[PDB]
């Protein structure tokens, strides 16, 4: 044992080891130690993971035949509205303080076999676009797919993002807007009804609790 | 050169009518990305500094109509920016062009192969297409068909070049 | 991460120049110096929501004379540590510091700042460049106009 | 998961995944979606592929 | 970034007291040794320069009370830095949280694992832990139980940043 | 569990006779909480609840309690009879050592038990036996934790919006 | 050794700067030379009681002007020997070359002395940077004020 | 550090002198190299500039007597450069030290491993060497025995440092 | 072969200094220009009979300002070949280039002559530091002088 000594760098000092306790005064079925882990526990009865492929959410707005120009807004949901609402699907997802979420969102337009226009659904993530916006070129390039009203029925999923790891639900108003986007005018004009009705049905595809919130 | 194998791109054509008549009728979508427009799309945000690129476009189409319209549809390529007026039917069915009947199918996907004598597709260089209705459109008194069409993404994207931000 | 080579990211006005010296930028893709789109990182970093990766500083000093290059620079980083480089040039490559995944480039926070010890006599102008470093990341979608 | 989450840098962001769409309100033979391939095709009876040696 | 598998630390809480009686009672603790004090603990003194770290968080927790002393104890996390002022035993019930009475386990070990959306720890970033009496402490005429807690390590350490000293 | 209360009562409140909590069925089904708001959806079906109840107590003291279920709602909680609590179908339990527990059925006329507007299903109480076991130099008041579980449910009608 | 670059550890006064040359630095992660915690080298040595690893000295000098930079720098260890810089910095790497295990930090002794040979005239600062290397070990701990 | 296996210095100390009596006698000789003379001895010439080695250490002794002379011999180490005045014979023999009888065997050679507390040998740290006489020395009419030492060579030398040439 | 770094073999005195220029040194470990032990390889030298290896020599030049550097330094060797360096220093390794077995080192010759070209005008000092090489040997003893 000289100075050519081999050192390892560690973090563990010898100054405290092993601590032992050991029980006196009286009885240990009086005297117990417990370890546990606290992790999350999602609910047992309720949870955002009953809504796991299932509907959460659903409107019917309506827009009339004015607001039909190339462009214009013509249905628009707040995401954190969306999950925060008052019926039951949105009432279990305001428990999920934190987590991950990734949302189907479906949109369905009512039509005679006479009137037939096309509708982009999109998703705007940074809520950059207020609903009395008939622009088009903000329209034209957000993420979201055409369709035709009248024979279909459109569908597409999308993930919500977080900067962090997991995403805080609780008192989060940036979670993104849907819109829906006129890009014509209808097929025929004249003798047509004033107003439509479309249908949205937000659904869960996937959610994971990472907090849970008590009282 | 930077290779993507899936772009996606999100960015839709402006809607053009058709109102209904005997005439024969074009519509004409260029598929430009590096076009600007108000807002800057997918593509640009990522490669507009590029000179040039190159790859299979996806296209989603989509024609609007009544439930009683009638049209032949033909949709044919342009590639390396050639411009027709007319069209010799003769020569589409002798190229095995299939029309569809709009009042059956009048919605679709085109793939479109990179095809380009320079090389690449650039902001003069880019692919056409064109939905050439013959007989014209036969609708209910009035009615405007309207083609909307979506660039959906690019697959197998190569891309090269580098230009000055102006 | 294909952009070439050293974009040019800001150039020191010709009035704080020679009144003693430090300068103050942020380490981010955006010209947060105008709390305007300069170049293509920059162009980048707005059409985009969030980002993370390296980035490669280099600030370039312009003399009067080589007399006047009296030392050479320095380049401070926190999130004082320094870097020091020759007599008309200094490189600092800045990693992702920050424990967080991304980071929001504008309206949807910087990843440090680097603190350049200005020169502090006869000199005659003061630019910084930047690269993109090789494993960035740009991870969304942002409207941005074209006006 | 924490911050050391190695991150692969990817083009496909998932604000926009499988775009289902569905026929609601009549017949799929009324109502159908083609996929095709534009690729250029010589004609039949012509073109310069029968000069072809000759 | 650098790692320590087993990262002893030795930091003891303030102990806090709790009167006896029927209101229901919360003492928080707090884990953040990024808080400085009178002198700097065994964190600072090898990790302060950093930003942020991570890893699984190992807690010694005591209740000193007399031996005629009753009460029920739900040791809850609380992460990503929320309050909560009172608690719903209900949705305790639910989560399949179990107590335990003081007058038969008043010593323990938590084991915390690394729960946090921003991804690491820091000077803002920590996690809590609530000792929650929901029926109150029923002890002898005046007694105060103690409840006294003592980071003991960080299991699987990882951390980044570099501050400045100031 | 769905529900869960903790009132208190004070020392000069344990006379014997007195009520010390009560629960109108009524509410606790139409809550504020989670397990609540899952139950007011139900209109109409059958519903067997199981409730129990547990007093924090030193090792001094120690009284016993009466937990009763009166299905009739003929005690408002302003009652030290004592002829009503010893005839009302529940039991005693000693208040230190124990946590009580018991089943009840929600009794209905018809076939089914109408949920909707349905002001009459039941009201549990806590009743006070007897002084308690010390009473000089010790706690002024207490907390007593009620836990109202589900035995079983059966949906006849689910609410639609 | 988690330390990013070179920190701080001493500057030159500004009156023992041009009168003759010599700079006596004791290697430490302390600062002896006050027999206070300057930055994290200091610190993390302060809240120890033993320490020992390599020391990455480097010493950065500032002219009046570039023709004042006469000659590359030197500097000389002992435990005489020197390594020779260029003309605006030298480095110097001091290895443990103590024959024991630790040496203490404070109150609970250096690893030699480093001698600069200071500039003769027309020179402006002089500073000198540290780095932990890279077999660096604290192994005690040791109670220091937060005040 | 340089490291050498057999380093021969053939270093002699000094002969000292001990005159015949009954009164306990100690003959100390330290065993430092870095101690300078004269001449420069082999170690200093190749390791004078280091601050400190280690290695285990060969001494020849000797004990130069009459034929009629009798003493009894205890060759004690002596690490960590502590002082010792006298003695105690029942430690030695407790510690199983076997003393030799100068009249039968008055010639060795002692191997010394390395002991030192601070990890090295220098200029203050050295090992000892003490003959350590109890009974003192029983010669013929005023004999005085001398006791020489040699430093043979050390074995599996190590050192390190660096001194200033002064 | 163990000292540390470059030690310290002459100083060129300030009266031959800016006298036009030549400067013949014996490459050898003693200091053969005292026909004094200087340091730690002089002090090896002279308390052993023979040697051989290589030296590595390294001239460090210093100039009144920077403008008098005016050339790079050169460096000739012999048994005419030169070495050139920068402006303000020379390298030069001389391998044992005598076909015998050792040298004596001091009364029991040289390796060559090294030949600097010293500088010709407003030059301040022009010293000359010894490295003794990794191949090195010292075959004998010898008695030197402790006073």
């Amino acid at each position: 044992p000289d100075f050519t000594k081999i050192i390892w760098p560690t973090v563990v000092e010898r100054n405290f080891s092993n601590p032992q306790s050991e029980i006196t005064t009286t009885l240990q079925e009086l005297y117990g130690d417990t370890f546990e882990t606290v992790s999350i526990c999602p609910p047992q009865s309720y949870g955002g993971e009953l809504l796991k492929g299932k509907i959460f959410f659903s409107s019917t707005p309506e827009f009339t035949r004015e607001d039909l120009v190339e462009g214009k807004i013509l249905a628009s949901f707040k995401l954190d509205e969306v999950l925060s609402g008052l019926g039951m699907g949105a009432m279990l997802m305001t428990q999920i303080m934190s987590g991950h979420a990734t949302i189907r969102v479906s949109a369905k337009v009512m039509l005679s076999k006479f009137c037939s226009f096309a509708l982009k659904l999109v998703y705007d993530e940074l809520m950059q676009l207020n609903s009395d916006t008939t622009d088009f070129g903000k329209i034209s390039v957000l993420p979201g797919a055409i369709f035709s009203t009248q024979e279909e029925e459109f569908s597409f999923d999308f993930e919500l993002f977080s900067p962090g790891v997991h995403l805080k639900f609780d008192n989060n108003k940036l979670l993104g807007k849907v819109h829906l986007a006129a890009l014509s005018a209808p097929n025929l004009t004249e003798n047509m009804p004033e107003s439509f009705s479309c249908t949205f049905n937000f659904s869960i595809v996937d959610v994971k609790t990472t907090f849970y919130n008590i009282g | 050169c930077l290779s993507i194998p899936n772009f996606p791109v999100h960015i839709t054509g402006k809607t053009q009518q058709l109102h209904v008549g005997p005439k024969p009728s074009i519509a004409r979508f260029s598929f430009n990305p590096f076009d600007l427009g108000t807002v800057f799309n997918r593509f640009q945000s990522l490669c507009a500094h590029l000179e040039g690129y190159s790859g299979d476009l996806i296209v989603n189409w989509l024609v609007t109509c009544s439930a009683l319209t009638n049209a032949r549809l033909y949709i044919i390529p342009v590639y390396d920016n050639y411009s027709f007026e007319k069209f010799s039917e003769e020569k589409l069915i002798q190229c095995k062009y299939e029309f569809k009947q709009i009042s059956l199918v009048r919605k679709g996907t085109v793939h479109i192969p990179f095809v380009n004598w320079f090389g690449s597709y650039s902001r003069t260089r880019f692919p056409k297409l064109l939905f050439y209705f013959p007989n014209g459109v036969s609708g209910p008194s009035g009615e405007k068909i309207h083609v909307t069409v979506q660039l959906d993404r690019i697959l197998n994207f190569s891309g090269l070049g580098h230009r000055l931000f102006k | 991460s294909f952009l070439l080579n050293y974009s040019h990211c800001g150039t020191l006005v010709e009035s704080s120049l020679n009144k003693g010296g430090m300068w103050c930028v942020p380490v981010s893709p955006v010209n947060l110096a105008a709390y305007k789109t300069h170049n293509w990182l920059h162009f980048m970093a707005s059409t985009t929501a969030y980002w993370r990766g390296t980035l490669h500083y280099q600030m370039r000093v312009t003399y009067k004379d080589r007399n006047a290059a009296c030392r050479n620079l320095v380049a401070f980083y926190t999130t004082i540590s320094s870097v020091m480089g020759d007599s008309f040039s200094v490189d600092i490559t800045v990693p992702f510091l920050i424990p967080t995944c991304y980071l929001q480039t504008i309206r949807g926070s910087c990843n440090g700042c680097i603190y350049f010890h200005l020169p502090t006599k006869s000199a005659t102008s003061v630019q910084l460049w930047v690269r993109p470093g090789q494993d960035f990341d740009f991870a969304r979608f942002r409207l941005l106009k074209a006006g």
